[PDB]
């Protein structure tokens, strides 16, 4: 699974997710990656999210839109919504993985509950940061 | 708010006690080159939607990542690829799942968003829609890498 | 304890006796579901049976009486979700399964997956003894006529 | 599309959706019906929803989970959440259709913004109500 989230100079949010799925996967199995609000969501009012992990749980918990709904309706910050979703609700359902999120206000978050998440981010005009492990 | 990109190439038990520094740096330079390309587009006033499409296209092309080229194998030693893209502006979205003959699923997803009245297409239908919009047909074997095949044998 | 069902929303032209076929259908299915709930049947079994009956009923755009694709074929989609476990099962783009909601339930019950598509979905079902059917069995005069009308 | 939502004597919620899709769809087209939180959702914490209508809008608006999220995070009643989703947000995106919803306390709602929605409902040990047109 791979993903991208962006906030542009127009203040537009977008999200993309692509995957080959799971090694040895049962043919015809679909995880969260192609499913709007499971593995991929973007709304100028809230957040752009792309997800990676145990796709069944990301679907059941509608992880991507749940970030959006926690922020928009719950009044959570991106940080709060990310913690709630990735560190609490997804583990609660036996979901492992993480996601990348940018909100309408230009906050970026890259939560994961796994050992690693191949990730990077950068502000336009700034030096980018890359990561694999925690810390 | 101020322009920004994040990318990922998947979460999992990526463990230090399996990866060498040299292996890790290939992943870091990959991530770095793609986030930087996305950063240059944002700075140049390119749209979030164009920027996330290109970043994911680059992540698909990169065989280090389980998307497009370097996709994992199914139980039948096939590739079945899935993508979504969403435009936060219009709330339009396009998605493919179960596609084996489209080099860049995220481009197919974009096509579903931009040149159909649908949000999601699957399988041969997804592919025929894409071919009929002039997207090129490819061999499923182009995504096949020695690394992912070996991982299939190790899983079984 | 309570059930609701629907047979689709849109631009609903009609005589009372035409309307009453839809009403008697809806009434019989909601009542079947009502009896199960009263007898202590699970919400998950009750919504499965109601939707199975709505599939079987040729008045409604699900299983028998499905709309047609542009290629005059049937491609059916179903979902079922258990609000207790938050388990879900779903099939999309299946043409050879009489009762997609039963296929969905099978995906929920006898895989670790939530969604299966297309021949993969079908082969999974066949492998667990669900019967193969030819897509022609869903075909009705009324939905074909609506396809011709949609063309112009 | 057809649908069912139920609350059982154990206080459990479930939802189901089945459909042939939209007349004259491109082969391979998927609407909301098989998409968790688009056309079908059930959570004992909130609500069981099944949807019918413009599937593309139901996916983009994640109609089913949005009812759940408006109730659970927004503190709306089922009625308020149904009105907000079906009568405001779905039309706002050019979505036409409706849905059936039962909340964890056994409140039932059958909103639609279309001319008709084939529907019924009935409390266990009570006589059922059927409908086609508005009211
Ligand atoms: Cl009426
Ligand atoms: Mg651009
Ligand atoms: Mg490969
Ligand atoms: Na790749
Ligand atoms: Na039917």
């Amino acid at each position: 699974t791979v993903g991208a989230v962006a906030l542009d100079l127009d203040g537009n949010l977008a999200a993309a997710t692509s995957t080959g799925g799971l090694t040895n996967k049962l043919p015809g199995r679909v995880g969260d990656s192609p499913l709007v609000g499971a593995g991929c969501y973007a709304n100028n009012a809230s957040v752009a999210v792309s997800c990676t992990g145990t796709g069944e749980v990301f679907i059941r918990a509608l992880a991507a839109y749940d970030i959006a709904a926690l922020m928009d309706y719950g009044g959570l910050s991106l940080a709060e919504a990310c913690e709630r979703v990735v560190m609490e609700k997804l583990p609660a359902l036996g979901g492992s993985g993480g996601l990348i999120a940018i909100d309408h206000e230009g906050n970026v978050a890259l939560p994961f509950n796994t050992e690693g998440m191949y990730r990077a981010w950068g502000y336009a005009g700034d030096t980018p940061t890359t990561g694999i492990y925690r810390e | 708010g101020k322009a920004v990109i994040a990318i990922h190439g998947g979460a999992g038990a990526i463990s230090r006690a399996q990866m060498s520094l040299q292996q890790e740096l290939r992943y870091i330079e990959a991530l770095s080159a793609i986030v930087e390309t996305g950063q240059k587009m944002l700075e140049a006033g390119e749209s979030a939607l164009d920027v996330v499409t290109e970043a994911v296209r680059l992540l698909e092309e990169c065989p280090l990542f389980n998307a497009g080229i370097g996709a994992v194998f199914t139980r039948d030693e096939t590739h079945e690829l899935d993508a979504c893209v969403m435009d936060g502006n219009t709330l339009k979205a396009g998605a493919v799942a179960g596609v084996s003959h489209l080099r860049n699923p995220v481009l197919a997803a974009r096509l579903v968003m931009e040149q159909s009245p649908h949000v999601m297409m699957i399988g041969e239908g997804a592919e025929n829609f894409a071919f009929a919009r002039g997207m090129e047909r490819v061999s499923p074997e182009i995504f096949s890498t020695s690394l992912r095949y070996e991982q299939l044998l190790a899983a079984r």
